RNA sequence: UUCAUCUAGACAGCCGGACGGUGGCCAUGGAAGUCGGAAUCCGCUAAGGAGUGUGUAACAACUCACCGGCCGAAUGAACUA
């Protein structure tokens, strides 16, 4: 068995194109429309928002593994309708994430990340959200940052 | 400016009465990532402190007055030093500094971090890098498209900055010798500094 | 003349790096810190700008700001005649 490495950044639970699958993958004797479709199967939960996919290419199983992208996850739990390309381009968020959520995607993150507090990792996937620009608890991530900073977001620091 | 100095020199102060021994840490040719994941491997156990020799000179010399020890520990900051504090026992805070260490590739123009050899395995290319095989004067010979160094070749070791030949070569010959790391000056214990070894 | 930087190391040069999240999001035909659009996000920070630019279809990759090491005491800008 050969341990290999490969993602792509294709369009959450929309069926990956073959013009962006087959030069990747191709090569390595791997269907690429098993690599869609389990693209597509993995991020269910994900559709319509772009997502990172792993995948271990451990002698040629087309086997998706989604890495926990903070922007992306953010805009999942802001649960807009999945962006319709077609009805409109540059679809906007504005999603009204709860703090417990954004606790729950920093805690989702930390494994991964370099945050010296949980409070450190709120504080990254916040400003993630704040790049997104969606308003969240009725208040920008930026005041929300300030706050924590400041001391008013009592972090649940477990 | 001068706000941002008081500030400097108070971390300095509270770590160096907070902290009971500190290591003297060597970052030349270090990476940002490695000091990075020291810090992480450290978190809680150890702290680091990087900064300007003549920052932490000055702030050394005016803490002199209160604490009497680190006159010894002025003489030992020259270079790319820092200074990781601890409460913690020394052997395994020194191991876990010098651990992370990443290979990275061989670059023109950087000492040679050891004695990086050729060593003589059937590496698998042209003639195309044959060409750098022979520019360095390599006896290579090409084995089934794949090249084999028949002979050792003694090209770089410790110091003796990489030209961009051997860079390329090694390169080409896909090592990465280079695993720059956090190094280790001396070891400040309690008001004693003694070499690592 | 006035305003600044400066032995708590000023400008120049050389050398080493210049991050993690993150190839960030949005998309651009293709952008991978940088044709690009909003914010210049948090952490680690000496420093690192979602980056300073270059390069590439994109890349891979460099490079600069930036930070260090050396160096040793001057330097920069706008003005006046």
């Amino acid at each position: 068995n050969e341990v290999k490495y490969l993602y792509l950044r294709a369009v959450g639970g929309e069926v990956g194109a073959s013009a962006a699958l087959a030069p990747k993958i191709g090569p390595l004797g791997l269907s690429p429309k098993k690599v869609g479709e389990d693209i597509a199967k993995a991020t269910k939960e994900f559709k319509g928002i772009k997502v990172t996919v792993q995948l271990k290419i451990q002698n040629r199983q087309a086997a998706a593994s989604v890495v926990p992208s903070a922007s992306s996850l953010v805009i999942t739990a802001l649960k807009e309708p999945p962006r319709d390309r077609k009805k409109d381009k540059n679809v906007k968020h504005s999603g009204n994430i709860q703090l417990d959520e954004i606790i729950e995607i920093a805690r989702q993150m930390r494994d991964k990340s370099f945050g010296r507090t949980l409070a450190s990792v709120t504080k990254e996937i916040l400003g993630t959200a704040q790049s997104v620009g969606c308003r969240v608890d009725f208040k920008n991530p930026h005041d929300i940052i300030e706050g924590i900073n400041a001391g008013e977001i009592e972090i649940p620091e477990n | 400016i001068r706000e941002k100095k008081a500030e400097y020199f108070a971390k300095l102060r509270e770590y160096l009465e907070e902290y009971k021994s500190l290591f003297v840490v060597g970052v030349d040719n270090v990476s940002s990532q490695q000091m990075h994941e020291v810090r992480k491997e450290l978190r809680g156990r150890a702290v680091v402190l990087m900064g300007k020799n003549t920052m932490v000179r000055r702030a050394i010399r005016g803490f002199l007055s209160d604490l009497p020890d680190f006159e010894k520990l002025l003489p030992f900051v020259k270079g790319n030093v820092g200074f990781v504090f601890t409460n913690e026992p020394l052997t395994e805070i020194k191991n876990v500094i010098v651990s992370n260490r990443v290979a990275a590739p061989a670059r023109a123009g950087a000492v040679a971090p050891e004695d990086i050899w050729v060593r003589a395995v059937n590496t698998g290319m042209e003639p195309g890098k044959t060409s750098f095989f022979q520019a360095l004067g390599v006896p290579t010979k090409i084995a089934r498209g794949t090249i084999e160094i028949v002979s050792d070749v003694k090209v770089v070791d410790a110091g003796n900055k990489v030209g961009q030949s051997e860079a390329s070569l090694l390169n080409l010959l896909n090592i990465s010798p280079f695993t720059f790391g956090l190094t280790v000056v001396q070891v400040y214990d309690n008001g004693q500094v003694f070499p690592s070894s």
